[PDB]
């Protein structure tokens, strides 16, 4: 299907957007985000509507849609 | 002002 675009909001209000398919495992997003922030992936927690995003969660499992937000906090 | 950042999340030939 189509990519949806998710906005990842940092603790400093910066944003990096990610295009993922509905079946993509979100570990891939977490790794890319941590790489771009220059920190270990395991130093961060990623939340969707306040709930923890697992490595093998997909947008379909979480009910995500175009322009949904992910918030990143320290682990 | 930050610019927009959009990231796309997308063996017989081996020799080692």
């Amino acid at each position: 299907g189509e990519y949806i675009k998710l906005k990842v909001i940092g603790q400093d209000s910066s944003e990096i957007h990610f295009k993922v398919k509905m079946t993509t495992h979100l570990k891939k997003l977490k790794e890319s985000y941590a790489q771009r922030q220059g920190v270990p992936m395991n130093s961060l927690r990623f939340l969707f509507e306040g709930q923890r995003i697992a490595d093998n969660h997909t947008p379909k499992e979480l009910g995500m849609e175009e322009e949904d937000v992910i918030e990143v906090y320290q682990e | 002002e930050a610019e927009e950042r959009v990231v796309v999340i997308s063996n017989s030939s081996s020799r080692y």
